[PDB]
């Protein structure tokens, strides 16, 4: 009720941004086959 | 050396006890809070507009249910497809009366699957194994997007969405065959052949191998105890089991690569499934399956019955009882 | 002798090119002669329900069960 | 008395089996639960 | 001597030709509706 | 060198279709049991028993089609062709609903036949039987269903006739009289059949995508020669995989293809023993404890009583054409109807 | 109302069996730690 | 006092659940 | 005597033939088809 | 107000501060690694392995 | 081996073990009695189902004496 | 000889597909 | 009357702490005869 | 993980003890179940 | 269904007096 609502897009915005920011971050580099 | 390559270095950890992975940022928040909603709506819920009718249905334990009566109910007809979370409800208790939960489980439960989808295929990259374990787990995906997603959106209300329960499985299922006639529908009948399909190269390929074991153990220990873990000697005679399924049909029929055996095993239910899931898709946008009623006839025209007209009197009755107070017009068009 | 040396043989085609034209004929005239309905007992389209009876036949009796089929198959 | 049996054997189940056998049992008694209560 | 696919061919498309006699009477014939 | 000997060695010759001693009782009774369904479901009708349509002479496509079960006045009779109702007549015997009786005891004379020859290739061969007690499990449900089920009803019209639409009423039969799918026996069967079902689709997945580097080629199906003795794919791998993505994992593959041997199987013979219980009608119905609440309470809903009132359906409007022998004429007044449907 | 045997039922059918596969792997462990011969043999 | 028992056995599944994931038996190689 | 037990016997000497001639070619063959040494 | 045609559901405008925040306090840590790199170097593989 | 007064009477009848007849011996004399008990299964269960019908025998529940 | 083999099995079914491409034909 | 929780109190009262006696006892015989070696250790 | 404890030690019961604490449940099952039943 | 429950508590008393007398752990010296 508005104050619920602004934290969840906290919530949600922290842990997309985790999985969008992950994969930029060099990840197809990151295999066991080298480095 | 950065603060960022020292996070993404633990998160892609393999030598974590649960790989976390980065579909797991998205995966753990959304499947820890489908999980705490639905023990709570499970135990402690009280009853929910379903029909939107004002008749709120009971199903949590302290409201007097058992674990097989019990379900977290689906949201209300009043509502149908309109998104409805906590903070547009203008209070918890017209949020729980509203069907509340049905929501917040189901949307948090499939992007939770979808990233454990993704999850199985993010650790098979990390360990060097070739990739497509994710695959075969996107048919019971295909399947839960199915029945909780695809389903109420054809339908246009998540009220006509699957019950989170045991006994409102069934009401689901047989709700869907009035007015859907599944049965006679050929993608429930090439997943049939999926799981009886699959059940049987399971129990046929599982007594293969252990009919052809080698000896390893003594008659008093574990026939188990003869495979060391990690060994690389071959733990079953596999030209064995080939020559005993090569004389119990014929020759011609049986897999001597071991490889393509465990592939097979891998197409029949996926395939299987893939095609079911698909099945309650169409029959999500009323593409119903077969209709034989009234289909033999005498050449005077009077209708001969088949067995398909006493299926149809079945799907009668269960169509003129669902929801007897919902309709009032005689056509459920919903 | 190898199954795919047997069909791709010409003295293989050659007697089964009589034998399966003279036993699928002989299937289409096991119908087209009114045939299999006199075996089996099957009712034609003319003889579901007859003039006289217009229900549903059925068979009421444990034992005489030969004889009342004898009765709802004559008319 | 006589003497002892050659024929003595010992019981094993691992830490594994345990786990099997806990679960086979509960979901048992979570199933056939609501039945009994009736 | 004959090629092993001219046989699949043939006896292939036989059965289409069997096949597709079976969903023609659906729509004639006895249990047609019609 | 005796007589018996000249027999044994012929049986048990390497030939095309292994025949053995047990090729006797399954060559026969397979082939009538097949045979017999085929007529069935093309030429014998179900005018007579059911009032039905069942054959193909009666426009049935595949799905409408069946060798139907004999009527109830026969009884649990067994139906023989010299017996007291046919009295040698093969037409006559037909439109009882002869070949039912004769599909369903030559078949089951058809898997006594195949489960026995699967003890005799297992002792030539060497091998342990397990495949000979796996398939137990669909003996269980042919026996328990096909034959014991309607033994213990009212004859042998209550059982499925042997048509794909015909096992498909009795699937809404088995709802709506005996609500089938509250009893915990289905429930533990559905655990092995979708739980066995989910065991072949891991091991197919997992055992093709840790595969060993054999070959140069992209095709992986090529690089394995069967009398190898080296293993195909890597157990540590897949242990490792499993034990992080799902948090447990086998690391035995002899006690792995064990599990996949009893979770199918017990799935059949769980699901066996409550079918048992319903030829007998010790159906588990009702919670009472449900029902005497909402008969005092008249607000109180739950999904379970929705399904009452599904079965109410079931059982009114097939009941008057399920069983035309009974004469179940209802007024279009006590049919339950809803609102407006 | 619930048959009140059936809290008998149910409370005796997890723990009596649940109980007797927790002996069955404590003495498994102690044959282990019997055979062992380092500080838990005695 | 029903409800009690349902409760108690579903927690106490999920119990044993959390015990073979954290406490399992680890397999060894040698 | 009665016209169901006269059939059955008729039925069981019916069902003795029917064992009989595969019992009766199979051992002929049997002879036919032995196996070298 | 469900049923507004309204930009990611952003009823008020307290949300966006909340929106330009999380996607920002991410992206200010990605570029503590990855960003202030040579914008200007090349591969030609198909998966480059440069650094961290 | 701990010698009883009743272990006395009854050792000739465990003292022999493994003595077999040499051949096929009495193999065809029982299949013969096999032979008759699998016929006399069929009669007595044929009987029972009605379909086995003998004149002054009537399977329906019967007054006995009372 | 495997003669006895196949045609117990194709001859009838050559001979029941006789019929059932008969029955298309066949209406009211 | 009585009182149907006396029959939880009194059959988990017997079982529960007499199955837990019972369990201290099964692996004290199973140290001892991990320890000594014959047949049974294992 | 860390080390193995040098804390571990072994848990004794013969059977002299097994059935003074088998009695001494049954003897307060006997005793108190009168005045819980009341 | 009261008294059976006392009925069980007396004779399964009585068991364990009787494995007490006769499978006792028999002392012994040295
Ligand atoms: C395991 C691996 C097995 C391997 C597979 C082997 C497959 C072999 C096939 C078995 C053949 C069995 C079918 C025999 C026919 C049948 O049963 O026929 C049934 C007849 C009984 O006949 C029925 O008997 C009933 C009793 O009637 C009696 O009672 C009535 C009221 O009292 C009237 O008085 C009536 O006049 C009087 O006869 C009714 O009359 C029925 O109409 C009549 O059909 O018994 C009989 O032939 C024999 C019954 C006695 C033998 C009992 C064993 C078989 C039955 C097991 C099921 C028991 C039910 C448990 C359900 C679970
Ligand atoms: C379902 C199939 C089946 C299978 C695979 C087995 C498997 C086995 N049985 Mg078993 N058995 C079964 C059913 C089965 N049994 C039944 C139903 C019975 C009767 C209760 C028996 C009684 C039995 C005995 C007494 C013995 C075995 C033995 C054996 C073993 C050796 C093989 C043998 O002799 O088979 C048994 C042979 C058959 C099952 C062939 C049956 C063919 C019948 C006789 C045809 C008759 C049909 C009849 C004329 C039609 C009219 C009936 C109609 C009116 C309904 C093997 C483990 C032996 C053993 O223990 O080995 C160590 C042994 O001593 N069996
Ligand atoms: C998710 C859905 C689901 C699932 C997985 C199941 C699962 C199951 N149901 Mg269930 N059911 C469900 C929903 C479901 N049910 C619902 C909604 C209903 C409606 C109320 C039912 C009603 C229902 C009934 C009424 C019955 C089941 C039964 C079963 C069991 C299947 C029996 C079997 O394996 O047959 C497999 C078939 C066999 C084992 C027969 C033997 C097969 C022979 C050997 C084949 C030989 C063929 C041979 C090669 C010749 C072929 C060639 C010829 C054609 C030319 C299994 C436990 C049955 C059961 O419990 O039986 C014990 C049963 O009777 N169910
Ligand atoms: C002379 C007179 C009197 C005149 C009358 C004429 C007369 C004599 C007539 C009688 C003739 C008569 C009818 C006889 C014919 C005999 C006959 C065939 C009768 C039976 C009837 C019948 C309906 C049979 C058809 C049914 C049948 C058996 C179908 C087989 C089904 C089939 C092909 C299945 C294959 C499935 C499959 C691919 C399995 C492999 C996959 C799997 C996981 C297996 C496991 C596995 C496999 C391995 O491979 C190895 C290696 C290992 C490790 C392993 O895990
Ligand atoms: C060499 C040896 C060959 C061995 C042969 C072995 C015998 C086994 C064959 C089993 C076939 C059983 C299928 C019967 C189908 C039938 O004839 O339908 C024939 C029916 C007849 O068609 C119906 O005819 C009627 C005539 O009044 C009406 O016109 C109906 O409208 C029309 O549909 O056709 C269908 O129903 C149409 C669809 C056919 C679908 C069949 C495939 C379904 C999947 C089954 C697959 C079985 C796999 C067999 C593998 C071998
Ligand atoms: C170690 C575990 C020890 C616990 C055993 C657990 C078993 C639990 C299941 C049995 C208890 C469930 C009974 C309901 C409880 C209840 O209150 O009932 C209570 C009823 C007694 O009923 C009471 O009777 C009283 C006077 O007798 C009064 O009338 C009461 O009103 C009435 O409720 O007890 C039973 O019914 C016990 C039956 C147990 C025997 C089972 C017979 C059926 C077995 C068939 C075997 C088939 C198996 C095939 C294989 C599968
Ligand atoms: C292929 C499968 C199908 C794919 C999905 C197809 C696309 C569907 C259309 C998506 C719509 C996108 C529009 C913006 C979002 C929207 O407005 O939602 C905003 C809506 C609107 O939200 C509601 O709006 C209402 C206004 O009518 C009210 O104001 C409510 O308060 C407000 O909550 O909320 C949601 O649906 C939230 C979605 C949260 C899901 C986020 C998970 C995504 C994580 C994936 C990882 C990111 C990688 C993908 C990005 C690259
Ligand atoms: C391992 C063993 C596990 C079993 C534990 C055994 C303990 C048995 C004794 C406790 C059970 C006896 C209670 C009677 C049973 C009954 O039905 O009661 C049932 C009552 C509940 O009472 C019920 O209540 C319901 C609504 O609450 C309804 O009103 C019912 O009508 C009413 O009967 O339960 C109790 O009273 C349980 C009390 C247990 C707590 C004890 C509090 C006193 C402790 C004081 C501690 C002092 C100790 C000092 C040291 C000495
Ligand atoms: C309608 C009939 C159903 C489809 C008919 C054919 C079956 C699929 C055969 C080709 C499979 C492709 C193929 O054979 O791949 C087999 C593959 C391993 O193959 P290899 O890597 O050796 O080679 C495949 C490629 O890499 C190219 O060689 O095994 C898997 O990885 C199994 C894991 C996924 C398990 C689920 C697989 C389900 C996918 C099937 C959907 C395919 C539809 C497209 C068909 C091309
Ligand atoms: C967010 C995701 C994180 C992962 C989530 C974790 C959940 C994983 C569930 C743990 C399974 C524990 C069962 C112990 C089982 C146990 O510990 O087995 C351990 C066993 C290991 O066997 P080994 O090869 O070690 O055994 C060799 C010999 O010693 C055999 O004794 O692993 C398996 O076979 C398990 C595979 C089937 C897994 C069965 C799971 C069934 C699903 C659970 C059903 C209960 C749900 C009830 C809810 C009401
Ligand atoms: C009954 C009887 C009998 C007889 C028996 C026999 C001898 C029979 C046989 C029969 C048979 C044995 C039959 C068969 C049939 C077959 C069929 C008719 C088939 C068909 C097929 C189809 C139609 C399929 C299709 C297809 C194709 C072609 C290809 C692709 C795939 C599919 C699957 C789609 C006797 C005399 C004893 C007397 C008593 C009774
Ligand atoms: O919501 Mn659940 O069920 Ca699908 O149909 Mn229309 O809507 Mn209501 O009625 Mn019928
Ligand atoms: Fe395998």
């Amino acid at each position: 009720m508005l104050t619920l609502k602004i934290l969840v897009y906290t919530t949600v915005i922290f842990f997309v941004s985790l999985f969008i920011f992950g994969f930029l971050s060099s990840d197809p580099s990151r295999n066991p086959n080298r480095k | 050396v950065s603060l960022w390559e020292r996070f993404c270095a633990w998160i892609t950890s393999t030598e974590n006890r649960l790989y976390i992975g980065w579909f797991g940022c998205l995966m753990f928040p959304t499947l820890l809070t489908a999980t705490s909603c639905f023990i709570i709506a499970f135990i402690a819920a009280p009853p929910v507009d379903i029909d939107g009718i004002r008749e709120p249905v009971a199903g949590s334990l302290l409201y007097g249910n058992n674990i097989i009566s019990g379900a977290v109910v689906p949201s209300s007809n009043a509502i149908g497809m309109h998104f409805y979370p906590i903070w547009e409800a203008a209070s918890i208790d017209e949020w729980l009366y509203n069907g509340g939960p049905y929501q917040l489980i189901v949307l948090h439960f499939l992007l939770g699957v979808s990233a454990y989808m993704g999850r199985e295929w993010e650790l098979s990259y990390r360990l060097g194994m070739r990739p497509w374990i994710f695959v075969a787990f996107s048919a019971p995906v295909a399947a839960a997007s199915a029945v909780f997603l695809v389903y109420p959106i054809g339908q246009g209300s998540f009220s006509d969405g699957m019950p989170l329960g045991i006994s409102g499985t069934f009401n689901f299922m047989l709700v869907f065959q009035a007015e859907h006639n599944i049965l006679m529908h050929p993608f429930h009948m090439a997943g049939v052949a999926g799981v009886f399909g699959g059940s049987l190269f399971s129990a046929m390929h599982g007594s293969l191998v252990t009919s052809s074991l080698i000896r390893e153990t003594t008659e008093n220990e574990s026939t188990n105890y003869g495979y060391k873990f990690g060994q690389e000697e071959e733990t079953y005679n596999i030209v064995a089991a080939h020559g005993y399924f090569g004389r119990l049909i014929f020759q011609y029929a049986s897999f001597n690569n071991s490889r393509a055996l465990h592939f097979f095993l891998a197409l029949w239910p996926v395939v299987g499934i893939w095609i079911t899931s698909m099945g309650i898709s169409t029959m999500a946008f009323n593409l119903n399956g077969f209709n034989f009623n009234q289909s033999v006839v005498d050449s005077q025209g009077r209708v001969i019955n088949t067995w398909a007209d006493i299926l149809n009197r079945a799907n009668l009755g269960i169509e003129v009882m669902h929801e007897r107070n919902a309709h009032n017009f005689p056509l459920d068009l919903a | 002798r190898p199954f795919s040396d047997i069909i791709t043989s010409v003295r293989y085609w050659i007697i089964h090119s009589i034998t399966i034209p003279s036993l699928f004929v002989s299937g289409w005239l096991f119908i087209s002669t009114g045939l299999a309905y006199d075996v089996f007992g099957t009712p034609r389209p003319n003889e579901y329900f007859t003039q006289d009876r217009q229900q549903v036949p059925l068979v009421n009796d444990r034992f005489s069960a030969k004889q009342e089929l004898e009765d709802l198959t004559k008319g | 008395m006589t003497g002892p049996n050659p024929n003595k054997q010992a019981v094993e189940l691992n830490r594994t089996s345990l786990y099997w056998g806990l679960l086979l049992i509960f979901v048992l008694a979570v199933l056939f639960s609501s039945y009994f209560f009736n | 001597r004959i090629p092993l696919w001219l046989v699949g061919l043939v006896g292939g498309l036989a059965v289409i030709t069997m096949l597709s006699l079976f969903f023609y009477g659906s729509y004639s014939g006895l249990g047609s509706s019609l | 060198r005796g007589l018996f000997d000249l027999v044994d060695d012929w049986l048990k010759k390497d030939r095309f279709v292994f025949v053995g001693w047990s090729g006797l009782l399954l060559f026969p009774t397979a082939y009538l049991a097949a045979g017999g369904w085929m007529t069935g479901t093309t030429f014998v009708t179900s005018w007579y028993t059911h009032g039905l349509a069942s054959s193909y002479l009666e426009g049935c496509n595949f799905l409408t089609a069946a060798v139907s079960t004999p009527a109830n006045s026969v009884g649990h009779s067994l139906l023989l062709l010299w017996g007291p109702e046919a009295q040698g007549d093969f037409t006559r015997w037909c439109q009882i609903g002869g070949l039912w009786t004769f599909v369903a005891l030559h078949g089951a004379f058809g898997l006594i036949g195949f489960c026995l020859r699967q003890f005799e290739i297992a002792r030539l061969v060497g091998i342990r039987p397990y495949n000979a007690i796996a398939f137990s499990g669909p003996i269980a449900v042919f026996v328990s269903v096909f034959l014991l089920y309607p033994l213990g009803q009212a004859s042998w019209f209550f059982a499925p006739s042997f048509g794909v639409a015909a096992i498909f009423r009795f699937l809404l039969f088995l709802q709506g009289f005996h609500n089938w799918t509250l009893n915990p026996f289905h429930m533990m069967g559905v655990a092995g059949i979708l739980g066995g079902a989910l065991l072949c689709a891991i091991h197919g997945a997992t055992v093709e995508n840790t595969l060993f580097e054999d070959g140069d080629a992209a095709n992986t199906f090529r690089a394995f020669t069967p009398t190898q003795s080296e293993e195909t794919y890597s157990m540590v791998t897949a242990n490792r995989f499993w034990s992080q993505i799902f948090g447990v994992a086998f690391s035995n593959k002899r006690w792995l293809h064990f599990f996949m041997l009893f979770v199918p199987v017990t799935g059949l013979w769980t699901s066996s023993i409550g079918i048992v219980g319903l030829a007998l009608n010790l159906r588990a119905y009702d919670f009472v404890s449900q029902e005497l609440r909402a008969a005092e309470d008249p607000e109180f809903e739950t999904f379970y009583t929705k399904n009452h009132l599904l079965d109410e359906g079931i059982r009114a409007w097939m009941a008057a054409q399920d069983q035309p022998h009974e004469n179940f004429v209802f007024p279009e007044e006590v049919l339950p109807r809803g609102n407006a449907l | 109302e619930v048959q009140f045997g059936a809290y008998l039922a149910v409370l005796l059918g997890t723990f009596l069996p649940a109980l007797f596969l927790v002996n069955l792997f404590i003495q498994t462990e102690a044959r282990k730690a019997g055979k062992a011969g380092g500080q838990d043999s005695d | 006092m029903e409800a009690l028992v349902y409760t108690f056995l579903l927690i106490g599944t999920l119990m044993v659940i959390f015990f073979a994931v954290f406490f399992r038996e680890t397999p060894r190689i040698l | 005597m009665t016209a169901s037990l006269s059939n059955f016997i008729a039925s069981l000497i019916a069902g003795g033939v029917v064992v009989g001639v595969i019992a009766i070619a199979l051992i002929v063959i049997s002879k036919s088809d032995r196996i070298l040494r | 107000t469900e049923g507004t045609n309204e930009w990611f559901g952003v009823d008020d405008l307290r949300l966006l501060a909340v929106l330009f925040l999380g996607h920002w306090a991410i992206l200010s840590l990605w570029l503590g690694s990855y960003g202030d790199s040579n914008e200007d170097e090349d591969f030609f593989g198909e998966i480059d392995y440069s650094a961290r | 081996a701990l010698r009883t007064r009743l272990g006395e009477i009854l050792r000739p009848l465990n003292a022999e073990y493994g003595k077999v007849a040499p051949g096929w011996g009495t193999t065809p004399i029982m299949g013969i009695v096999m032979l008759a008990f699998l016929i006399f299964l069929v009669i007595i269960l044929q009987i029972y189902n009605s379909s086995l019908i003998i004149e002054n025998v009537d399977v329906d529940w019967a007054n006995g004496i009372v | 000889f495997r003669w006895l083999a196949i045609h117990g099995l194709a001859i009838p079914t050559v001979f029941f597909l006789g019929g059932i491409t008969a029955m298309q034909f066949i209406q009211r």
